[PDB]
DNA sequence: CCGTTTCCAACGAAGGCCTCAAAGCGGTCCAAATATCCACT
DNA sequence: AGTGGATATTTGGACCGCTTTGAGGCCTTCGTTGGAAACGG
């Protein structure tokens, strides 16, 4: 397999969450609020969601656009919907 | 033979929306003229059920313009091309 | 002798997972597409959060907020809570810590 | 063809009954543009059935 | 010719969960005017589009095809 | 007991729609003990599990 | 009673036939003001569908205003839910803004004259 | 033999129940030899008795 | 007696399956940072 | 919560058979097309 594809994991990583990192990204982004003892795991939650719907989107427009290998322009028309949806 | 159920929905949609825009420039004795439209339309309907006619055929109404034009078009395509045949 | 950012390395694990739910071929120059839209949903989904909270009338954010959030993305409504979504997505070290239950003579935890 | 004159009158089986003057108005109105539609629509079918013949006969006869 | 008070009234009041909700009056003069703010923009975004096409007149498809994306940005 | 009744009584059609008596913590109980299950369509609607088959 | 609930739905659905009409004559007005300024000739069934989407669109505007308001412990509607409304793309958000901000200065010209009229 | 059936289904209901119903309450049983007794009959087969 | 609609014979490509060869590296074993964490104070 | 000490983690190093892609063959089966024949004037 060349280095430019990745093929599909067949295994999926354990389902632990980073929670360091989020606490890390939401105190960089707005040090003067303080989140709450287990908003981090609701934030993973919707992340997880966000990303399921950007790897369905991402999959039917390549597999709809002529395509067996997800490009970069599959990925990216999915994305300008999914984080104008994603808002609100 | 009575006729087929696609005409009959074809009026009837087409009865709904004549109604509508009459009704949208109606101001006084707002509800019981509009009653009185669909019952006279329902009635319309049940004397075209218990009418009779010889068996015809045709397709949707929206493809009325759209396929003339296109006759039209072949028809002049097809006089040019045999007026030039007939000359040489 | 490798050097990893905490960035990326808490990118990967989304990464990954987006890898896991395509189950398809992906091209390597797609990963950092990926982290980019990642890091606009990041900044979006704290500037929403900030303006709900404000909106609430106070400074600390609560789970109401994320709900509400939710709710306006489309994924949670009122018959499917956020206690399905819990359930469906996530192990059980986290569902004993966000959902309650009561156990041993009607103790319920978290307080509810 | 044959269901449009019956249809015509039903016009005058309304006339007895209604009587009041924007119902009236109403009535004549959307009777008279349900009656455009049913000549327009009628009027389209047998041009396009004709235009469809004649397309064959003059394709059969380049050919 | 635009909106009217009265309209908008009716229309949130009968679609509202629960009639023990009320609107307030700017709440009610804000909401005409993002009715008629949405409603030229679907408007000048279909003639937008037939002049991407350059046709004769704007019908049903023009309309569609910019349609699903107003409503998600709305 | 209701479970267990609908359980044995209707055997295709187990499922009882959650009232109002069912406060959330016993169900979440028997819904992570493994006791109860949620309909695949609504979470409205929860069965037994059958431990005999 | 089947009787008398089905008559009240038939006069609710009159009633919504009624605010039809008159939402498609507002869209009617409105897009034949524009298209005729902007070069262009308008169908009458996207008329039909514009007034059909602003019909069923003001129930969602509706089912969010309330959210908002119940969000905040508020059973009534203010600005600040229409503005958090149109927080999804921000160019008609900060219109919308500029609308409260006229909106504001007229509040403010009316309680002047309260003020000059309590005066006197 | 029908009532041997639904007399052994019924006991393996109850049976995975109270294993189950235990399991979840996080109560230590070792200490009570009465329910101790019960949490170690409880897995055992109910037809070969 | 002759033109037209229709079923029948026939070439084809078309797709679907099978096989082999070549370039790639993922997986397994293994180093020494180093970073997650649990409560240290 | 700053400070801390410890132990599982892993990423770069190294190597072989599993892995897929590209190409060639070849087959069994539907379809479009030409034509003989029955029917209408």
């Amino acid at each position: 397999m060349a280095l430019s594809t990745i093929v599909s994991q067949r295994k999926q990583i354990k389902r632990k969450a980073p929670r360091g990192f989020l606490k890390r990204v939401f105190k960089r982004k707005k040090p003067q609020l303080r989140l709450e003892k287990s908003g981090d795991l609701l934030v993973h939650l919707n992340c997880l969601l966000f990303v399921h719907r950007l790897a369905e989107e991402s999959r039917t427009n390549a597999c709809a656009s002529k395509c067996r290998v997800i490009n970069k322009e599959h990925v990216l028309a999915a994305a300008k919907v999914i984080l104008k949806k994603s808002r609100g | 033979q009575p006729l087929s159920k696609s005409t009959r929905d074809h009026l009837q949609t087409m009865m709904e929306s004549v109604i509508m825009t009459i009704l949208s420039n109606s101001i006084k004795e707002k509800e019981e003229i509009q009653y009185h439209l669909n019952f006279l339309k329902k009635r319309l309907l049940q004397q075209c059920e218990t009418l009779k006619v010889p068996p015809k055929k045709m397709e949707d109404l929206t493809n009325v313009s759209s396929l003339l034009n296109m006759e039209r078009a072949r028809d002049k395509a097809n006089e040019e091309g045999l007026a030039l045949l007939q000359e040489e | 002798r490798p050097r990893q950012d905490p960035h990326k390395a808490g990118l990967s694990h989304y990464v990954k997972l987006f890898s896991f739910y395509a189950k398809m071929p992906m091209e390597r120059k797609a990963l950092e597409m990926v982290e980019k839209c990642l890091d606009k949903y990041f900044q979006h989904l704290c500037d929403d959060l900030e303006v709900f909270a404000a909106h609430a009338g106070r400074k600390t954010v609560k789970p109401e907020d994320l709900e509400l959030l939710m709710r306006r993305q489309g994924l949670v409504t009122d018959q499917v809570s956020l206690h399905v979504l819990v359930e469906r997505h996530l192990p059980l070290e986290y569902r004993q810590l966000l959902i309650p239950c009561a156990y041993s003579g009607n103790s319920v935890f978290p307080a509810q | 063809n044959i269901v449009l004159p019956e249809f015509e009158k039903t016009h005058l089986e309304h006339q007895q009954r209604i009587e009041s003057k924007v119902c009236k108005a109403a009535i004549a109105t959307f009777y008279v543009n349900v009656k455009e539609q049913f000549i327009k629509m009628l009027k389209e079918s047998q041009m396009l059935t004709n235009l469809k013949r004649k397309n064959a006969k003059m394709i059969s006869d380049i050919e | 010719s635009g909106f009217r008070k009265e309209l908008v009234s009716r229309l949130l009041h009968l679609h509202f969960k629960d009639d023990k909700t009320k609107v307030s009056g700017d709440a009610l003069q804000l909401m005409v005017e993002l009715l008629k703010v949405f409603v030229v923009e679907a408007a000048v975004r279909g003639v937008r589009q037939a002049q991407a096409e350059d046709a004769l007149r704007v019908d049903v498809d023009q309309l569609e095809k910019v349609l699903p994306q107003l409503l998600l940005d709305f | 007991e209701i479970l267990i009744n609908r359980l044995f009584d209707v055997p295709h059609d187990p499922y009882v729609k959650i009232s109002d008596s069912f406060w959330p913590p016993y169900v979440e109980l028997l819904l992570r003990n493994g006791i109860a299950l949620r309909h695949p369509e609504d979470p409205t609607r929860i069965r037994l599990e059958a431990f005999h088959q | 009673m089947e009787e008398e609930a089905e008559t009240e739905e038939q006069q609710r659905f009159s009633y919504q036939q009624r605010l039809k009409a008159a939402v498609h004559y507002t869209v009617g007005c409105l897009c034949e003001e524009v298209a005729l300024d902007k070069e262009m000739q308008f169908s009458k069934q996207t008329i039909a569908a514009i007034s059909e989407l602003t019909f069923r669109q003001c129930e969602n505007f509706a089912k969010d205003l309330e959210m908002f308001a119940r969000h905040a412990k508020r059973t009534t509607i203010n600005t600040e839910d229409v503005k958090l409304l149109a927080r999804r793309s921000n160019s008609l958000l900060k219109y919308i803004t500029d609308k409260s901000e006229e909106i504001a200065q007229i509040n403010l010209e009316r309680k002047a004259q309260k003020k000059k009229k309590s005066e006197d | 033999r029908q009532n041997l059936q639904m007399e052994i289904k019924i006991t393996t209901v109850i049976q995975h129940v109270f294993q189950n119903l235990i399991l979840g309450s996080k109560v230590n049983w070792a200490e009570d030899p009465a329910l101790k007794e019960i949490v170690l009959q409880l897995e055992k087969n109910v037809d070969m008795m």
